[PDB]
């Protein structure tokens, strides 16, 4: 697996030019150091192993937070329980990775990391909590109270975690529709008729496939509600496994603005410096 | 039905292997092996239809 | 049951491990793949096509189409330089935002040969000769052709084939330089003089421009890896 | 501009009443999205049709609406005194933003 | 014989070219059909050939002194090219390849440098502070393409939004450095070398064939690297032309005709 | 079931700033649109702004154009109002209402609204020197 050796190399006086080409044609100049000056012969033992795909996308990356609350319900706005829709566009570390690529094709890790603390230190009393994490796949009932019929989780998946412990863990396998990701994609979800009544029934937002690409995750504390408040945040990790990709593009340059390619605040990355200064 | 292989020793004291098992039916569950290999840029670099030796002229 | 004895790192979370875990999904049914033109197994292949660089990075010229583009002229002295740049990758604001620079700042050490690649986009009917020339660290940067010829150097004649190609070999004494701003370890300086100048007939443009490309050698290779500056999130 | 209506109607107890709101092409006329509230003097707003002709669940049967070119109509039967209030047309412009009726005052008689 | 000479038949049209630089195939791949083992629909698929792969001609664009680049985008830009497009209408399906060639000549005495790039599921930037908010009709030019701009500058029409686009040359109009563009399928027009640029397109997709009337799958983009430039004048301008063949082309589910508004 | 209270109303001089608040409870807030509504003392209602299930899409009427500003923070259910350059003519009581706007047949989005289907009693903002 390592890379190829130095060949030695001596004067030359011929009719043969390598470093003459032409970059119209499309194509990348091949050349080695031997072709331009001498050089002496050596063995070669660097390797090229840490820079494969699976090595660069080997790595934990938080993609959300999710917070919930635990306290005797009133009438007015609480977050006894919580819902958030499967993605990686809300960072940008792990988005600007995978966006080297067009399509992709991979397995999925997820990882969870929960922390809790009081909010008033009037008493100080509580016990151990004991979370809960569904999974609720598109077109199935969204629960609506943090204790209705929907959380007895009949068929959908769901994970209790018990404060203090180790985080959870889980795997997924390769569930899109087609036969890899897409990053990007130049369409439409429908097209406007002549026929058409009003506009409203061909109206759709550029480069949006699906409404739910994967469902959400709802959260909640089982244990009842103690005399004092307490809060918790819930954080998500992600690492792909078994790792494809196709056809490279560019990387990003300015900041991100919304899960679509656009662009609004700074659009000048570069710094200035001298065109004959070291 | 363990898997061994042979591990690229880096520093040395003064071939070593290492066992592996899958523990479950669904494929997703396993590990990475990271037994990768490398292909040639060729594809990218040049895609000519009539491709030329470097020493010859471009055109 | 086997007795047990649990070591130091137990119920710990590092997130570049590697072991098992359930699945969520059994017997899922998975969609078979295809083959889709232009896949990729390595991070150095991306590294290995050439881009373009922004050489002028001016005050009026960054951050516009005109930093790509360097003027020449048959009327400019011909005792200064054209253009200078430092050898450093991953950390000059010319060569950082190349695709092997992108490429490099995921990485804190790299080691190999590099190739610099000129075009000239003149008239049919210009022409001229060029002397282009690396010098490794540790004396004064080059300032005058009678100095830079005594590096390594490559004289480009302009003729019917427009582009000319330099190699930068790997001389070093560390093994793996880094990808940040060190004295320690440094690569070198670039230079560009005119060898004779540009010559033009009557009733031809007497200006014009050139184009200048990097990419590495097939003897590249980054091993530490590491997070990037070049994206920020705001609060 | 706000859409036209007129600015009282009247009837006796027992018949039916008709208010009409007009817009352009860029308004009723343009879309189907064209909705009516009612409303008692100190008392926030109530809707009673919406997408120009269902009503919500709760509402008499006795309210129906209808629309025509760029005019909509709303009609109430079997009028009652406690029908008397204050109603308002509203729809979705082109511009992407809603616009008001005038508003219309109903007088049982 | 030399390779700055060629010729290109295709159906009953001929291309033929005296200062070619070469020919290039995207990723190595030559356009075929769809296989036995990686089918999807069952239903039996039509493939005219000869009367849908051949050459036509888009308008041609006059290259100012000031102008800051073009684009197009397939097989949107063949939507009204005879057969070709009845038989984008009329079926469901579709999938094909293409053959572009670029076409631009001058004297001796004349300098300058196009950029010819390849994007597949080139994504474009909006104009307004609404993401995503593009309407399709201006998504979808036609053979007219688009322009380049030098600046972004903010919308802020009062009477409607006016759904547009608002790409810059220098991001290459969706957020990346144009000087990494040439990861892309490319060739450049070098008037002191070359006269035409010749691409070669296979069919890239996530899918073994999709619907042709909602997703665009390839974009073709001219940028030029160096402004042109004639002897003290300032008034020349020379133009451009675009041509395009359709490669291995087949249309599977039929039904009644569409009819998209614009 | 569903509920909204706003606040933040009060006596204020001209050409000062004041902001609002409104709260809501029993349904989805972080997945519906939302809008403001002004009637002035007597007088008919007014549209004044409206936000869309995404931040990105943000509408204001003419005669506040440029001075008033709509945000929506959906970790508290909390939709804010924020004023500027208040004028004599901007007295009025505030609602605060509840589009039945997104949900459309799937594949569409940024729909247009709707029309409101639940309103909140409102609060008084009077500007006066
Ligand atoms: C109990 C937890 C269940 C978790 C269920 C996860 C559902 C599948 C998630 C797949 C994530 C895919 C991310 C990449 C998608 C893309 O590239 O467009």
């Amino acid at each position: 697996d390592s890379l190829p050796d130095t060949k030695a190399s001596g004067p030359a006086h011929s009719k043969e030019v390598p470093a003459l080409t032409a970059v119209e044609t499309g194509a990348t100049n091949p050349l080695a150091p031997s072709d331009t000056v001498q050089t002496r012969h050596v063995v070669q033992r660097r390797s090229r192993s840490e820079s494969t795909i699976e090595s660069f996308f080997a790595r934990g990356a938080c993609v959300a937070i999710i917070e919930v609350d635990n306290e005797q319900p009133t009438t007015r706005a609480q977050k006894l329980f919580a819902m958030w829709r499967i993605t990686y566009k809300d960072t940008v570390q792990l988005r600007r990775k995978l966006e080297f690529f067009t399509y992709s094709r991979f397995d999925m890790e997820f990882t969870f990391v929960v922390t809790a603390n009081f909010t008033n230190a009037n008493n100080g009393h509580a016990l151990n909590q004991v979370y809960q994490i569904m999974y609720i796949p598109p077109g199935a009932p969204t629960p609506k109270s943090w204790d209705d019929y929907t959380w007895q989780t009949s068929s959908n998946p769901s994970i209790f975690y018990t404060y203090g412990a180790a985080p959870a863990r889980i795997s997924v396998p390769y569930v899109g529709l087609a036969n890899a990701y897409s990053h990007f994609y130049d369409g439409f979800a429908k097209v406007p008729l002549k026929t058409d009544a009003n506009d409203q029934i061909g109206d759709s937002l550029y480069s949006a496939m699906t409404v739910d690409d994967f469902g959400v995750l709802a959260v909640r504390v089982v244990n009842d509600h103690n005399p004092t408040k307490v809060t918790s945040k819930v954080r998500i990790y992600m690492k792909p496994k078994h790792v494809r990709v196709w056809c490279p593009r560019p990387p990003r340059a300015v900041p991100y603005y919304g899960p679509g390619v656009d662009y609004r605040n700074n659009l000048d990355p570069l710094s200035e410096k001298g065109l004959t200064t070291y | 039905g363990a898997q061994v292989s042979s591990q690229k020793v880096g520093a040395h004291e003064n071939t070593i292997n290492y066992t592996t098992i899958n523990y479950y039916k669904d494929s997703a569950s396993n590990a990475a092996s990271k037994q990768d290999y490398s292909q040639d840029p060729s594809k990218f670099t040049e895609p000519l239809k009539d491709v030329l030796i470097k020493t010859a002229p471009a055109l | 049951g086997l007795p047990v004895l649990n070591t130091p790192g137990s119920n710990q979370y590092l997130t570049s491990d590697n072991h098992q875990s359930p699945c969520a999904i059994p017997e899922f049914d998975v969609t078979p793949p295809i083959d889709i033109p232009g896949e990729v197994k390595n991070m150095m292949e991306l590294a290995e096509i050439d881009t373009m660089i922004p050489l002028n990075l001016e005050s009026t010229k960054r951050n516009t189409m005109d930093m790509y583009r360097v003027t020449l002229s048959d009327s400019a002295d011909l005792s200064q330089p054209i253009l200078c740049l430092s050898l450093s990758p991953a950390f000059d604001p010319r060569l950082s935002h190349t695709m092997l620079g992108e490429v490099l700042n995921y990485y804190t050490h790299w080691a190999g040969s590099l190739k610099f690649t000129f075009l000239f986009c003149g008239s049919m009917m210009a022409t001229g000769k060029i002397l282009v020339a690396y010098a490794p660290p540790g004396a004064q940067p080059p300032t005058s052709r009678k100095e830079a010829m005594l590096g390594t150097h490559v004289i480009w004649d302009l003729g019917l084939q427009s582009s000319c190609t330099m190699v930068v070999p790997w001389i070093s004494n560390v093994t793996y330089r880094q990808t940040t701003q060190d004295s320690f370890t440094e690569g070198g300086y670039i230079s560009m003089f005119y060898q004779t100048r540009i010559v033009v007939p009557l009733s031809t443009p007497k200006s014009m421009s050139m184009l200048g490309f990097v990419s590495a050698c097939n003897d590249f290779s980054v091993r530490l890896l590491r997070d990037t500056t070049h994206i920020s999130q705001s609060a | 501009s706000a859409l036209t209506q007129p600015a009282s109607v009247s009837g006796s107890p027992g018949q039916s009443i008709t208010i009409s709101c007009t817009g352009t092409s860029s308004d009723v006329g343009g879309y189907d999205y064209v909705s009516w509230y009612q409303q008692h003097p100190g008392k926030a707003p109530k809707v009673m049709i919406y997408d120009v002709s269902n009503r919500p669940s709760g509402v008499s049967n006795r309210f129906s609406g209808s629309k025509s070119g760029n005019t909509a109509s709303l009609t109430i039967s079997g009028l009652q005194a406690e029908d008397e209030a204050e109603y308002y047309c509203t729809s979705y412009t082109r511009s992407s933003t809603l616009v008001f009726g005038t508003g219309t005052k109903v007088t049982v008689l | 014989y030399s390779d700055r000479v060629l010729q290109l038949t295709l159906g009953n049209s001929t291309i033929t070219t005296q200062e070619a630089a070469n020919s290039v195939v995207a990723y190595g791949r030559w356009p075929e059909f769809i296989r036995d083992d990686e089918a999807n629909p069952v239903d039996q698929p039509t493939e005219p050939d000869v009367a849908t792969c051949r050459f036509y001609t888009l308008d041609t664009v006059m290259w100012g002194k000031e102008s800051k680049g073009w684009w197009w985008k397939l097989p949107d830009a063949l939507r009204d090219m005879g057969l070709f497009g009845q038989n984008m209408y009329y079926h469901y399906l579709g999938r094909s390849g293409y053959t572009v060639h670029v076409q631009c000549n001058a004297s001796k005495f004349h300098q300058g440098a196009l950029g010819v790039f390849a994007i597949p599921e080139y994504c474009l930037a909006g104009d307004s502070d609404k993401q995503r908010y593009t309407s399709y009709a201006n998504a979808n030019p036609g053979e007219r393409g688009g322009k380049f701009y030098s600046q972004f500058n903010k919308d802020n029409a009062v009477t409607s939004p006016k759904r547009e686009f608002c790409p810059v040359d220098y991001l290459l109009g969706c957020g990346v450095l144009l000087g990494n563009a040439f990861v892309y399928p490319h060739q450049i027009i070098n008037l002191r070398t070359n006269n035409s640029a010749t691409i070669v397109l296979p069919y890239v997709n996530a899918l073994a064939i999709d619907s042709m009337v909602k997703h665009n799958n390839w974009g073709i983009a001219i940028l030029p690297l160096s402004p042109l430039d004639f002897a003290q004048d300032s008034s020349v301008e020379i133009p451009i032309t675009v041509t395009i063949a359709p490669m291995c082309s087949e249309f599977n589910g039929l039904r009644n005709v569409t009819a998209p508004k614009f | 079931e569903v509920q909204l209270v706003e606040s933040g109303g009060g006596l204020v001089q001209p050409g000062r700033s004041l902001r609002l608040s409104c709260e809501a409870s029993g349904f989805n807030f972080d997945d519906y649109a939302m809008h403001w509504v002004r009637q002035a003392p007597g007088k008919g209602l007014e549209w004044v702004s409206g936000i869309s299930w995404s931040s990105s899409s943000r509408d204001y009427a003419d005669s506040v154009k440029g001075r008033f500003t709509i945000s929506r923070d959906n970790a508290k259910n909390s939709l804010y109002l924020h004023m500027n350059s208040l004028r004599e003519e901007d007295t009025a009581l505030y609602y605060c209402a509840k589009d039945m706007s997104y949900y459309g047949s799937g594949g569409v989005l940024h729909y247009y609204y709707y029309g409101m289907d639940v309103w909140g009693q409102g609060t008084t903002v009077t500007v006066s020197s």
